[PDB]
């Protein structure tokens, strides 16, 4: 730990990595081994989404499976081709209950 | 209220036997949690790592030992959670124990030991000085480590 912090990082730690990013940038928590370190990014990597906060910009891991872009960690906005989107989640087949079926791609009725 | 912390590094041989290497360091049990023994896989948590929505970042197998290096209070003017809040969150997320590094934030000790509420069912331990530096050195260098918290 012989050098200053990272490019877009204004508050740094040896252990914790980056603590605070430049206002435009996003902080992302990277788990490498035991360590969890802050890292400053211009954009969120795939798997993560753009959690737009008034206090800190975060890249948050999406937890929904077969999802390419999610509104939150458990709600999904768009599902990978060619899966159907029921209540925030992705399915290879519309769940049991009513269903879209063109119905362009989102499962309604309930 | 002394807590003995053993950090265990382990390696597997082809045969199937485990070789271990252990180092000791000391801390104190805090009133935030029970004064019980605990053992578990070490997981370092970033300050922001126990915050809202980030919590559900990843899932760990139940029974991990959270390790948190606290920053100087000016570097964290807007904490998402109190230290107690962080401990509680960690335990809710399957921590068998929580260890705080309070060298840069000694004041946190007072926040841990002086709480109006029910102490957690799991141990909350803090470390400082050479012990904290030792623990952090292990955390930084090693890929995997098991922690054993002993006494009282």
């Amino acid at each position: 730990g012989s050098q200053a912090c990272a490019k877009g990082c204004e508050l740094c730690s040896e252990v914790n990595g980056c603590l605070k990013c430049s206002p435009k940038l996003f902080i992302l928590l990277e788990r490498n081994d035991i360590r969890q370190v802050g890292v400053c990014l211009p954009s969120c990597p795939p798997g993560y989404f753009d959690a737009r906060n008034p206090d800190m910009n975060k890249c948050i891991k999406c937890k929904i499976e077969h999802c390419e872009a999610c509104f939150s960690h458990n709600f999904c906005t768009k599902c990978k081709e060619g899966l159907y989107l029921h209540k925030g989640r992705c399915y290879p087949a519309c769940p049991e209950g009513s269903s879209a079926a063109n119905g362009t791609m989102e499962c309604s009725s309930p | 209220e002394t807590a003995f912390v053993e950090v265990v590094l382990f390696e597997s041989s082809p045969s199937g036997d485990y070789t271990t290497h252990t180092t000791g360091l000391t801390g104190r049990f805090s009133r935030a949690g029970a004064m019980l023994s605990a053992e578990g896989e070490i997981v370092q948590m970033h300050p922001l790592g126990l915050c809202n929505n980030n919590d559900e970042e990843d899932l760990y197998e139940y029974g991990w030992v959270g390790v948190v290096k606290l920053e100087q209070p000016e570097l964290d003017p807007k904490p998402c959670l109190t230290v107690l809040g962080k401990a509680k969150r960690a335990v809710q997320r399957g921590a068998t124990a929580v260890i705080f590094d309070v060298s840069e934030n000694p004041e946190a000790i007072d926040q841990l030991n002086q709480g109006s509420e029910d102490p957690l069912k799991r141990p909350v331990v803090y470390v400082k000085g050479a012990d904290a530096i030792k623990l952090m050195n292990i955390v930084n260098k090693q890929k995997v480590a098991r922690a054993r918290i002993q006494h009282l």
